[PDB]
């Protein structure tokens, strides 16, 4: 009577789970039903008189307009499934891939809006002509650096970065977010005075200021950017469709279904200043 | 009504849809008119009335 | 327009009430016949003073801020605020101790009173007023 | 796929699914109380 | 998923 | 502010222009519904 115990399976087909942190919820994300996204943004700024009572005031400056065109590619993932086990599984295995290309989508982009180059993707804020920062142009992120190569600076730690912080604008800073891999930010906290006692004190803020804990950056390497901060509010403009559109192909894998899936997106940087980076070069 | 990456193979079908508001670089608003004591005036001046000593008790 | 030369105004006057001058524009609270804290006139502000020229004070540093605090007035500090550019702020943040580790612990308050950063103020220089502090919703 | 616009797009990978069987055993433990305790020591030895 | 036939599919 | 204007895309597509007399309106029109349509005629006169 050992056949007779027939073992109770899962309620709900379970998963590893893995890193929703995709700066999705941190970014400017618009609504398009288009081809692109255009931002219209304002490199310069006017200029102000204090007239006096006899001047006869004459022109000011107007701010040029600067336009980022969002490119809005698409992104599809297309796996094989059998229609016999389509209909003998009693989890519901449609919407149980449905739950489950959504959470690689949300995990490719995350690619995408900070690694991501320019070909079919969107170009993430790491691959946009880094200039160090104080000679800040306009279509350039800014960026400090350390001094040593492959480390924080060696004889006064940790001041990289807090001026990485004082050196992203005062209007910036009201709400950024820091931005490392979950393995930089170890070598971050285990930074320590000469005591011992290392020195930084859910949301794991550095600073006070938010960190979101991205998966794509590089480590402390030679010259790597391995740390961003800045007002993503306004420096990362995500575009896309606010929908998975999936298309079931009963017809090319013929014993099979093929569900073909595709959700559109794309995004790239939007003002040059709200985002500041750490290179670890001199 | 081929691919829309080309020009002439109808990639002058896809019109890019340009932003709703016009945005801009955004520029420090600090300026301590949150912290001064900001003062509504119709007229050419104002005159604060302040007391530089005080009475003997 | 109307919404970016707003934005360019109220901008424009954050030097007027800090750094302006007299002429055609209002002065800011920097040019006022500074006058150095316990000779305290009336028709003058007070300063306290750092020691070293170009940076704080070097045996004992950080007391000159805490003294330009105990030196405000009971009264004025109850809500007080400091006024720096966003630059010294950080040359504020990064003194330290003998370990190592920087001292000072959104509204980055520095000792509990609220910091304006506004982006008028000159940096440490030789004889800069580089840090305020005190109750402008009186002064 | 980041699919390019000229692509045909291709196949893909899919979850292979790990099973984990819970054993479910039992646990029991088994205290001898003596009949004469229970009819005559007002606390509630059963519910105790 | 794939295939029935395999079980880890 | 070059950036801030765009053009108006069309009211539709146009395109151009081709001929229509297409030699249907002449000839005997026979709707068909066989893979193939089989006229029978005779070659030659009767020949008396």
């Amino acid at each position: 009577g050992g056949y007779l115990v027939d073992p109770q399976t899962s309620e709900t087909i379970r998963g590893v789970l893995r890193s929703t942190a995709s700066l999705r919820q941190i970014a400017s994300v618009v609504n398009v039903e288009a081809t692109s996204f255009d931002v219209l943004v304002d490199k310069t700024d006017m200029g102000s008189g204090w007239a006096s009572e006899t001047a006869a005031l004459s022109e000011t400056a107007t701010p040029q307009i600067d336009r980022i065109t969002i490119p809005l590619h698409e992104l599809a993932a297309m796996p094989k499934a059998s229609q016999r086990l389509l209909d003998d599984s009693a989890f519901d295995i449609e919407t149980w891939l449905a739950n489950r290309i959504a959470d690689k989508f949300a995990r490719a982009e995350a690619a995408a809006f900070i690694s991501g180059d320019g070909v079919d993707k969107p170009t993430g804020f790491l691959t946009k002509t880094k200039v160090a920062n104080g000679a800040w142009a306009w279509g350039s992120l800014g960026y400090v650096a350390t001094g040593a190569a492959g480390d924080f600076a060696a004889v006064n730690a940790s001041d990289a970065v807090v001026d990485l912080v004082y050196a992203l604008g005062a209007e910036y800073r009201a709400n950024a977010s820091f931005v490392m891999n979950s393995k930089t930010a170890g070598a971050v906290r285990k930074m320590k005075d000469a005591d011992g006692r290392f020195l930084w004190a859910e949301p794991a803020r550095l600073m006070g200021y938010p960190v979101l804990i991205a998966e794509d950056m590089p480590d402390i390497a030679a010259n790597a950017y391995a740390i961003a901060f800045g007002d993503f509010g306004n420096g990362y403009t995500i575009a896309e469709r606010p929908d998975l559109r999936v298309l079931r192909d009963p017809f090319s894998a013929k014993p099979h279904v093929l569900f073909y899936a595709s959700k559109r997106v794309g995004g790239d940087v939007s003002d040059f200043a709200a985002i500041k980076l750490l290179k670890f070069a001199a | 009504a081929l691919n829309s990456a080309v020009a002439a193979e109808g990639g002058y079908l896809v019109d890019p849809q340009t932003s709703e508001t016009i945005r801009g670089v955004l520029r420090s608003t600090a300026s301590l008119r949150q912290i001064a004591s900001v003062v509504n005036v119709e007229a050419t001046s104002f005159d604060v009335l302040v007391d530089k000593t005080d009475m003997g008790s």
